[PDB]
């Protein structure tokens, strides 16, 4: 059922942005930085108020300064999650009675005797990519 | 000097003083109660407020004070001023906190005669405290009306079962 | 429990897109299995959150995404600065609450003067 | 000779106490503390009688009887052998440390299990200082548990001292 | 590079300890913070009373006592 893959698909969407969005909150600089030379690539763009660059702050906490390399780090990181996340959204892109029902409900009735926890399915993904 | 104030007599058994510490003895001298000395002049009494000794007998006394001391329910409407006279008080001190309700049991009172029932008391900072007397022992005592969320506020009955309408000043509890 | 998550899902892609057909079922069948469509049965609510969920994906269906990388940037931007912003509505709260119960702690409870003697949540809101 | 008394009113008076408990007995004095920084009472006071009888007697007569301002008064009445072990086992409960010395002297009390260093240590209390001396006698540097004990006098340094057997001979006796 | 070149040999010489250092360490400290927002004695008195004076009494235990 493409319902469920689609479904699927936008969920690890929603991981991933909430992922990098996490990152972005607890250092800042991550997006500032960024977004400063995009400043000067692309002119238009607009970027944040100077004073919650150099705070460090999105809104009221102003955030501890991080080292050069885990600054750059973190963004190569949040590189390959939002090439997972264009590649996610392009399948998706490619990809988007009541006798049936029982009909499947019935085949769900398969292999009763299946001893085993399952919580693996949001917690594996959540934390593959926190 | 003394600006003007009138220092009790010791025995005067006691207007509210400036320093509640100098008095005058049966005798003429002035005295400091903690300090257990005795003054000739106001002078010398501001240079003991203004001394050391006197400091450190403060701070003993703070520190010895500091280390001592399916049913029926009932539901009230309370109505508060209608911007009378809170236009000369507006300095967010506590301004933004509700009124509050506790249960207190009768056996302590200014007058202690009778006793043996509670009282639902409801206070505000300016307005005077009310009471409303609950003979039954339990009435709209419920169980787990909401699903356990932990915002204490004051206790588990205000939160539970009390609303302030702050626009209209209106609190209502039940 | 990977049988209840297939039955959960599976009456819920059902129940996305007509809701009678799980109505029906329910009086056609009679069996314990689908136990959790009554609210009581705490997984109920998150089987209201897969319905919502392929519900959602009944919007934009014969629409693509186009968002790209700049765009999904600022996005997540955004979305950390509303975080921060709640975490401050919580601080704040916390802060109303502490006042609060230094007041009530602080007041006489033993200045009395009686009267007499003897739902609120949609109320608690506007409209 | 002297009773406590609790739950009074501070607004009580040394007068009104005089006049309520010699109701009960002839009092001797009554010591009714005050503070001295308030002026006011801390709601206890101690009644001493003459004899031990009439203390007696008032405590079982006046106690939850009467109600001054609705309150209910109330009315009551008011150097051994230590070892240190060392080494021993985790195996061993404090009831077995029990049933080890009591053969070799009645304990006043219960020994004490605590942890050095990891290194699990006692303090034995016995009623006799000889009977302490037999148990350190056989009991010192031995083994038990598969572990070796060693039992010597906790310190104070430690006791055993002759002043120490003096007086603790005069407790026993 | 002009910094570097007016250097002397030790200075250099720290100075690539330096950055060598910045490149063989951890992105992430064992040392690190995570949550550290930002917003926006009577000495004469025992002397005068008497005590903290050894003193010793046989009966009780041959115990100390530090005051009279
Ligand atoms: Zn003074
Ligand atoms: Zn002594």
């Amino acid at each position: 059922n493409l319902l469920e893959t689609r479904r699927s698909l936008l969920e690890e969407m929603e991981i991933i942005e909430n992922a990098i969005a996490e990152r972005i909150q607890r250092n800042p600089e991550l997006y500032y930085h960024y977004i400063q030379e995009s400043s000067k690539v692309f002119p238009d763009t607009k970027l944040p108020r100077s004073s919650l660059i150099a705070e460090n702050k999105i809104y009221k906490f102003k955030k501890v300064k991080r080292k050069r390399k885990q600054i750059i780090l973190q963004q190569h990181e949040i590189n390959i999650f939002l090439r997972d996340y264009q590649e996610k959204q392009q399948t998706f892109n490619k990809i988007n009675f009541e006798r049936k029902l029982q009909q499947l409900e019935k085949e769900l009735k398969n292999e009763d005797e299946n001893f085993e926890l399952d919580i693996n399915s949001k917690k594996d993904k959540y934390a593959l990519f926190s | 000097l003394s600006k003007g104030e009138n220092v009790p007599y010791t025995f005067q058994d006691e207007q509210v003083r400036s320093n509640p510490y100098i008095y005058k003895n049966h005798s003429g001298k002035l005295v400091c109660k903690l300090c257990n000395t005795m003054h000739m002049s106001w002078s010398s009494v501001e240079r003991h407020l203004g001394g050391k000794k006197h400091g450190l007998n403060v701070l003993r006394r703070g520190i010895s004070i500091e280390k001592s001391s399916g049913s029926v329910g009932l539901a009230i409407q309370v109505n508060y001023s209608s911007e009378v006279k809170e236009n000369s008080v507006d300095s967010d001190d506590k301004a933004k906190v509700p009124p509050l309700i506790r249960i207190v049991s009768g056996l302590e009172l200014s007058d202690t005669k009778q006793k043996g029932k509670k009282f639902l008391v409801i206070a505000y900072e300016p307005f005077e405290n009310i009471a409303i007397e609950l003979p039954p022992n339990e009435i709209l005592f419920s169980e787990n009306n909401d699903m356990d969320n932990n915002n204490d506020g004051v206790d588990e009955l205000n939160k539970k079962c009390t609303f302030w309408d702050a626009i209209s000043k209106l609190y209502y509890v039940q | 429990s990977r049988r209840d998550m297939e039955v959960i899902k599976l009456t819920a892609r059902y129940y996305a897109k007509d809701k009678s057909i799980v109505e029906q079922m329910i009086s056609k069948d009679g069996e314990a299995r689908l136990n959790f469509m009554n609210s009581s049965h705490p997984l109920h609510k998150t089987f209201t959150d897969f319905v919502a969920q392929y519900k959602r994906v009944y919007s934009f269906t014969g629409q693509e995404i186009k968002k790209s990388k700049r765009t999904i940037l600022d996005n997540c931007f955004e979305r950390t600065q509303y975080w921060e912003f709640e975490k401050d509505k919580d601080r704040e709260h916390d802060k109303l609450v502490e006042l609060c119960k230094i007041q009530f702690a602080a007041i006489p409870w033993d200045k009395f003067t009686q009267v007499a003697k003897f739902d609120l949540e949609q109320m608690r809101l506007r409209r | 000779n002297t009773v406590y008394v609790g739950n009074i009113d501070p607004r009580i008076t040394k007068e009104q106490l005089y006049e309520l408990f010699i109701q009960i007995n002839p009092v001797l004095r009554i010591k009714y503390p005050k503070d001295k920084v308030l002026q006011a009472y801390q709601g206890y006071a101690f009644i001493e009688f003459y004899n031990q009888g009439d203390a007696q007697y008032a405590i079982k007569i006046m106690n939850n009887t009467v109600r001054l301002y609705d309150r209910l008064i109330k009315v009551r009445q008011v150097p051994i052998a230590k070892l240190f072990i060392k080494n021993l086992a985790d195996s061993i409960d404090s009831d077995q440390l029990v049933k080890i010395f009591n053969k070799f002297g009645k304990l006043i009390r219960e020994p004490e299990i605590f942890y050095l260093s990891k290194l699990k240590c006692a303090y034995v209390y016995f009623e006799d200082f000889e009977k302490a001396d037999l148990a350190i006698k056989s009991l010192n540097n031995q083994l038990v548990a598969n572990n070796r004990i060693t039992v010597d006098y906790a310190f104070k340094n430690g006791k055993g001292n002759a002043k120490y057997g003096d007086d603790v001979d005069r407790l026993l006796n | 590079v002009e910094r570097k070149l007016a250097f002397t040999a030790n200075e250099r010489m720290a100075e690539m300890d330096i950055l060598t250092q910045k490149y063989e360490a951890p992105a992430y400290d064992s040392t690190e913070k995570e949550g550290a927002e930002q917003v926006d004695m009577p000495y004469w008195l025992y002397k005068l009373h008497g005590l903290d004076r050894e003193y010793r009494c046989e009966i009780c235990s041959n115990k100390v006592y530090n005051g009279r």
